[PDB]
């Protein structure tokens, strides 16, 4: 059952790569 | 601010917001699907179809997907037993991969329509405010049910286009999918006839198009639009909850008493196959014609398969549980290796004698042994001081007929209460308990833990109906009383009860 | 906002309609069932699971 | 048809004829009789 | 299209009186269920 | 004692989720 | 491949195959069953490593990797005991003109023991064969 | 308001909310079919209870 | 090792009993 | 697979709790 923390510490990392991208803060000049 | 159990309410009055958490919801559901596929997947063992089924080991989705006509794996190996067949895309994995992509999509799309709230679809063209017509988005839905509704049952489940559905014969030996003809008579309203389900689907079907028609053309009543609040989305969450745990309590109750739609060889047998000794009538009835044909009782017994037999244990039954003994049946007795055969016990003076059977309420049972005319001739005592009926005492033998022990004879006292104990499970098994560390005490089978589930969902989404429906027919003192009140609730002022037109002045 | 904040400690006036919580009891089975007087009903809260619990000590 | 069915729609004829019908029937009488003047 | 700024936003709010009872509840459910939990 | 497998994870992520969400709606208040 | 997975290697083989008929035959024709024996070595060699060195005239004799526990694995010792399968060549075409012959075969024999890990399973193979002979 | 071509194409299905046929309108007709599936759910409940037993099958796995 | 997780819970509520007596909120009249 | 019994309570908690300081931090934001 290992696989099932591997799985899930892999997905973690991934979901955090699309939510940095997709829902950045957006860079603004001020 | 909002308190802790009122956030989702930002998307009440916000329809494009309140699409995206009904996408990211299904999104969930659908992803939960595919994922909770794939593990059972991961951990199931499809090399006995007859003494490690699916419901020995907890496979929980699994027999939903074998139900409507997905048996098959990628990797070989059918539910049904068979080998060598080709599913082509529509196995298991391919249906949990369908359910994950689909969860993906939905939950891109549950991103587009936060992002994207502001559409004009969702204005009154007259005022500027959101608004959502109620009514008219009840009529499309409902037309699209009754076609979904019609076409599941006049495509799928007759096998016109479709798989159709599992069914199998009254003890659960020979279950597979096949298409099945609807049935128009009144044994379309017999629970156990599947021909009935594609009947409802069809005819369902039919009149959910027609409601849909009406309901897309014909404009509520003002005495219905004003009683129902149906400008109040809460007034669709509330009957639809009402609805919602209607749908529970009939699916927990065709779980736990049985169903066309809920077979043996899919959730395992049901409490009242054990009670009534179903499947040990049926077992008896086949020796019996095997005897009257002339065989031996070793003869006889041989021809009772495995799997009925199986059928024939007070482990199978779900009523043996316990809330706190998870998992597989396999972590309790064991993974089923071997039918031990039909015990057969004699006393000294040759009355073949029967073990009474442990019923499903008792956690542990007396070892008592009745003759032909009920008169006990056999126990195994507590206080062995004035013991009377011992199987010491009594000189109870027993003989195997069939199985692992067939034409076996057992005379030693230890063998014959430990055979007895085990007659009182029903029919004997060996099994390997070291492959899952099985502790010893009986689990309950997915039919069940779904039973449960649904029945205790239901009764709470009883509470979240009154809740719901309340919060809807009152939602203009939601936040308090009116500052008066004073002279309307009086008693006498009034001819009826808040009504300002009916003072009596007197 | 929660109804919890219409209360304010210390505050003099009273947080909600005895008429009307009366006027609903009263209807609900009769109207001489039901209290009319806060200090008669809070007794009574007070006496009857105390006097039960005296009786089954 | 079997005695069951029939004393099923005898159940669905005498449940309207002894409970439904008099007491809506008596309902409305005292409700037309015993108006309230506004 | 554009990325117009939702108006349905709203603060959640849990005050420490409201806390120290979930806390409560939460550390009392554990020890009620931890036994059936390790069986 | 033979306990389950399972009831130490289960039990200690069964406090922290909740703790976690109070914690978390807790401290942000005032915002 | 076998359904559930399962990689069943074996060693396919006409190794010393030795076949007879049933007597009184004056040509090779249709009728011709040559059914006997043949030696199935074993998969391995005894010059193979297993994935922590261990062998049978090469390699370790003990899981060195677990240096307190290192001789209490049966698998330490390999072997390469010599099997046999059955063998049934039936001729179904003899061309008389160059002394061509063909015909089906069906043979069982065990499969791969990984020196001795496993028992072996049972393989069934069937298929076609040719033969030129030498008049 | 973002108008969008879907958008376009749903708008007349959203575009009668609040409208009421005034009076009680189809209320007794709906009231009609709610007897009518009271009956019905009546008989499918008494058939799955043996309640109500009819020729020709027997609630039973066998049927 | 299940003793661990019974004293983590029981401390658990007794320090959260601690803090919630000598760090309530403190009630004012205002 | 014979792995150590506290390896998943072990990865869990190393990276729950990390986790939970920063969404903490972050959330309350702005205060
Ligand atoms: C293309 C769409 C599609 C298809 C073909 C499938 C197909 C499948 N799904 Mg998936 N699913 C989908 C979309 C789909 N799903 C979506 C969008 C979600 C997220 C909500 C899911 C979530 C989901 C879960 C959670 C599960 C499945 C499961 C399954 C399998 C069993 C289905 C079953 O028993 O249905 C049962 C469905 C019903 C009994 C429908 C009941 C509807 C009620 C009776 C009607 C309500 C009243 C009605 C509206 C009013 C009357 C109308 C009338 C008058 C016409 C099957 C392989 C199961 C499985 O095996 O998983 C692997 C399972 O557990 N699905
Ligand atoms: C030829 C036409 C035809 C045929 C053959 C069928 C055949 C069937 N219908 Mg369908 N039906 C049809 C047309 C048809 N229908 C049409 C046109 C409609 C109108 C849209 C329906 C609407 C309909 C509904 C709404 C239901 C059926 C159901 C059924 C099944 C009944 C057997 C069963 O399991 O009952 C079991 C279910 C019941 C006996 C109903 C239970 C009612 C409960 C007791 C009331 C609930 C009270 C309370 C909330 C529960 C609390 C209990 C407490 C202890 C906690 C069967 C497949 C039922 C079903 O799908 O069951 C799986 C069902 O519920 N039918
Ligand atoms: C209706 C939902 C449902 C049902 C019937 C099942 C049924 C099953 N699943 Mg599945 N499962 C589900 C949902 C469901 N599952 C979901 C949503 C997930 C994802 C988390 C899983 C994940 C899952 C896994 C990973 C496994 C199963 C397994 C199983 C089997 C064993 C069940 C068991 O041991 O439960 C035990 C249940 C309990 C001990 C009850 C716990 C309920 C708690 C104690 C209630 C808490 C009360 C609450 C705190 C009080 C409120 C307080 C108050 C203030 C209000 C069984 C066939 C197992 C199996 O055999 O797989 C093949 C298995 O390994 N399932
Ligand atoms: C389709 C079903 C449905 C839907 C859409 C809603 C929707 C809503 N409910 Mg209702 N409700 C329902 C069922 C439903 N409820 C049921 C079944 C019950 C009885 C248990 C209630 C009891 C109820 C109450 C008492 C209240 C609401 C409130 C609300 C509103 C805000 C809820 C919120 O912010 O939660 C936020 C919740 C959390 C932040 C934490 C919830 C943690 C829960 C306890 C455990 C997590 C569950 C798990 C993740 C998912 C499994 C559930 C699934 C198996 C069903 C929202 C309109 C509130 C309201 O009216 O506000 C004005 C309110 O006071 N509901
Ligand atoms: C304690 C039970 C209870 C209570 C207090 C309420 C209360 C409410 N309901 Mg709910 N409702 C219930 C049960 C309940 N309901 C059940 C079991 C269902 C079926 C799943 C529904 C379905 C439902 C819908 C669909 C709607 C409501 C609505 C409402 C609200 C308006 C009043 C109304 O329509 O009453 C409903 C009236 C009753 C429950 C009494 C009916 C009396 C029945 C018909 C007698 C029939 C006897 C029968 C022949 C006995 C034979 C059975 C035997 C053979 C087994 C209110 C909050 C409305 C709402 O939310 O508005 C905002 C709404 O739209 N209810
Ligand atoms: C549904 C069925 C039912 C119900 C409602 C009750 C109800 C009751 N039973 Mg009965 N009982 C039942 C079934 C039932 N029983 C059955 C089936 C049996 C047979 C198996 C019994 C056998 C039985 C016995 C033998 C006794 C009861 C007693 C009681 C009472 C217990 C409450 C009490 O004494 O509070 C009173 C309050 C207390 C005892 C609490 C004192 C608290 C102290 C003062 C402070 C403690 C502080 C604490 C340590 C720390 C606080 C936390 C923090 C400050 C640190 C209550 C009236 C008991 C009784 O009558 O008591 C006299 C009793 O002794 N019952
Ligand atoms: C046509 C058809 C078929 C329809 C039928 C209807 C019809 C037309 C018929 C007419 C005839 C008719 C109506 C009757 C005949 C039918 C019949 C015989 C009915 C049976 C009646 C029946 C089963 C009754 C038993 C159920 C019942 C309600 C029991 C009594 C309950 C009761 C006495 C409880 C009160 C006890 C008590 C101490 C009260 C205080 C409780 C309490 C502490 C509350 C706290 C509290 C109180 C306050 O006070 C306020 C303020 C506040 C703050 C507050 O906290
Ligand atoms: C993010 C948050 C998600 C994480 C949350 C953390 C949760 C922690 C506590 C979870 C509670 C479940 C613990 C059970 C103990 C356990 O270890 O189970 C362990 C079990 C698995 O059980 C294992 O199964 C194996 C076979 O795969 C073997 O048989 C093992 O022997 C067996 O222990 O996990 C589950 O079964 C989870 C599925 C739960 C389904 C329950 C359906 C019934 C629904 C009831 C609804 C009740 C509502 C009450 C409402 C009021
Ligand atoms: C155990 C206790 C039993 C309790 C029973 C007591 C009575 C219950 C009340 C029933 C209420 C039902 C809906 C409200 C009435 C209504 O629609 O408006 C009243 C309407 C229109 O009012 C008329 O309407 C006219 C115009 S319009 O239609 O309103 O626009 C208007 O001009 C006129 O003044 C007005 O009167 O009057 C009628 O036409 C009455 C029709 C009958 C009512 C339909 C109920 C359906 C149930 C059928 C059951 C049997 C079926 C058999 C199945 C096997
Ligand atoms: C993004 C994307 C994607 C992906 C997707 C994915 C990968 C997914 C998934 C998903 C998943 C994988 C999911 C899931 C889920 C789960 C859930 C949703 C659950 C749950 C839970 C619950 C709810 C439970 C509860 C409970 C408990 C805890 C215990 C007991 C009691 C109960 C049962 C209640 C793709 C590429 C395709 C496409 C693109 C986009
Ligand atoms: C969207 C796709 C992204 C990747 C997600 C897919 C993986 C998720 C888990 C589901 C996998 C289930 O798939 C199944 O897994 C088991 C476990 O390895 C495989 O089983 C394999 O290994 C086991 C033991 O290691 C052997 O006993 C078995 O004979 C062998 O085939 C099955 O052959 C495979 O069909
Ligand atoms: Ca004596």
């Amino acid at each position: 059952m290992e696989s099932v923390a591997y799985i899930l510490v892999l997905t973690m990392a991934l979901a955090v790569l699309f939510f940095a991208i997709a829902f950045r803060e957006p860079p603004r000049i001020e | 601010g909002l308190p802790w159990y009122r956030v989702h309410t930002v998307v009440l009055n916000d329809p494009g917001r309140l699409i995206s958490v009904h996408l990211m919801h299904t999104a969930l559901v659908a992803g939960w699907a595919g994922s909770m596929a794939l593990y059972e997947l991961a951990i199931f063992d499809s090399s006995d179809a007859v003494l490690n089924p699916m419901w020995r080991q907890g496979m929980f989705v699994l027999p939903f997907m074998a139900r409507l006509g997905v048996t098959s794996s990628w990797n070989g190996w059918s539910v049904t037993g068979e080998t060598g067949l080709d599913p082509g895309f529509w196995s298991f994995e391919g249906v949990a991969a369908a359910h994950i992509v689909l969860s993906g999509l939905l939950f891109l799309a549950a991103v587009w329509h936060w992002v994207f709230w502001d559409l004009e679809l969702f204005v009154d063209p007259r005022t500027g405010e959101s608004a959502l017509d109620l009514p008219k988005m009840f009529g499309i839905h409902l037309f699209l049910s009754g076609l979904l509704c019609f076409g599941f049952g006049a495509f799928h489940l007759t096998g016109v286009w479709g798989p159709g559905m599992w069914v199998s014969d009254p003890y659960g030996l020979t279950g597979h999918v096949q298409p099945v003809a609807p049935e128009w008579g009144p044994a379309g309203f017999n629970p156990f006839n599947p021909g009935g389900v594609v009947a409802h689907h069809i005819a369902a079907g039919i009149v959910g198009i027609i409601a849909g028609l009406f309901h897309l053309t014909v404009r509520p009543p003002e005495r219905l639009y004003k009683a129902l609040r149906m400008g109040n989305i809460e007034t669709v969450l509330s009957s639809s909850i009402a609805a919602v745990f209607f749908a529970a309590f009939v699916v927990a109750g065709t779980m736990w008493y049985g169903n066309a739609t809920t077979p043996i060889e899919l959730f395992g047998p049901t409490r009242y196959q054990w009670d009534k000794g179903y499947f040990q009538e049926e077992i008896q009835r086949r020796v019996d014609s095997q005897l009257a044909e002339g065989a031996s009782l070793s003869e006889a017994w041989s021809t009772i398969p495995e799997k009925l037999a199986f059928y024939d244990y007070v482990g199978n039954s779900p009523a043996k549980g316990g809330l706190f003994r998870t998992g597989a049946m396999n972590s309790g007795d064991g993974i089923a290796q071997e039918w031990i055969g039909h015990p057969i016990f004699k006393d000294k003076e040759g009355r073949e004698l029967e073990v009474r059977r442990m019923p499903n309420f008792f956690e542990t049972f007396p070892v008592i042994m009745t003759d032909a005319d009920g008169v006990v001739r056999a126990d195994i005592p507590f206080r062995r001081s004035e013991s009377k009926f011992s199987v010491e005492q009594t000189g109870v033998t027993v003989s195997f007929y069939g199985g692992a022990l067939d034409g076996q004879t057992f005379s030693n006292p230890s063998d014959v209460k430990k055979f007895a104990r085990k007659a009182q499970l029903g029919e004997g098994f060996d099994f390997d308990t070291e492959t899952f560390n099985s502790d010893g005490v009986f689990r309950t089978s997915p039919r069940g833990w779904f039973t449960f589930g649904h029945a205790v969902f239901a009764l709470l989404f009883f509470f979240g109906h009154i809740w719901h429906g309340s919060r809807t027919l009152f939602r203009d003192v939601f936040a308090g009383v009116d500052p008066g009140l004073e002279e309307q609730v009086e008693f006498g002022v009034f001819a009826k009860v808040g009504d300002l037109s009916t003072r009596k002045e007197a | 906002e929660s109804q919890n904040y219409g209360y304010k400690f210390g505050q003099e006036e009273e947080t909600y309609n005895i008429v009307a919580a009366h006027g609903y009891f009263g209807r609900l089975i009769f109207q001489y069932a039901s209290f009319n007087n806060s200090r008669s009903l809070h007794f009574f809260l007070g006496a009857w699971p105390v006097i039960g619990i005296w009786f089954t000590a | 048809m079997t005695p069951s069915l029939a004393n099923f729609l005898w159940s669905l004829v005498l449940g309207a004829a002894i409970v439904l019908i008099p007491a809506t029937v008596g309902l409305i009488f005292i409700s037309q009789k015993d108006k309230i003047t506004r | 299209m554009d990325r117009n700024s939702n108006p349905n936003r709203q603060p959640v709010e849990l005050n420490r009186t409201s806390l120290y009872l979930g806390l409560l509840l939460v550390a009392v459910l554990g020890i009620l269920f931890s036994s059936y939990f390790f069986n | 004692m033979q306990v389950n497998n399972l009831g130490f994870i289960a039990s200690i992520l069964f406090v922290l989720v909740p703790t976690v969400f109070l914690l978390i709606l807790f401290i942000q208040t005032g915002k | 491949l076998l359904p559930g997975g399962e990689e069943v290697p074996f060693f396919f083989t006409v190794k010393n195959f030795t076949g007879t008929t049933e007597p009184g035959f004056t040509s090779i024709n249709s009728s011709t069953d040559f059914v006997g024996d043949f030696n199935v070595p074993s998969y391995r060699g005894a010059g193979f490593l297993d994935p922590k060195a261990r062998g049978l005239y090469t390699g370790y004799d003990n899981a060195v990797a677990l240096p307190s526990a290192a001789d209490k694995f049966r698998t330490n010792k390999k072997e390469t005991p010599l099997g046999k399968g059955t063998l049934s060549l039936q001729v179904t075409q003899v061309d008389g003109s160059t002394g061509e012959i063909a015909g089906i075969f069906e043979s069982e024999q065990p499969s791969d023991t990984d020196l001795g890990a496993k028992e072996p399973l049972d393989v069934k193979v069937r298929g076609i064969f040719y033969g030129r002979v030498d008049t | 308001a973002q108008r969008t071509r879907l958008g376009d194409i749903l708008r007349p299905l959203n575009s009668e909310y609040g409208k009421v046929v005034p009076g009680w309108g189809t209320t007794p007709v709906m009231g009609v079919f709610m007897a009518l599936f009271l009956v019905f759910l009546l008989i499918i409940l008494q058939i799955y209870n043996s309640s109500l037993i009819l020729e020709g099958f027997s609630v039973d796995w066998a049927g």
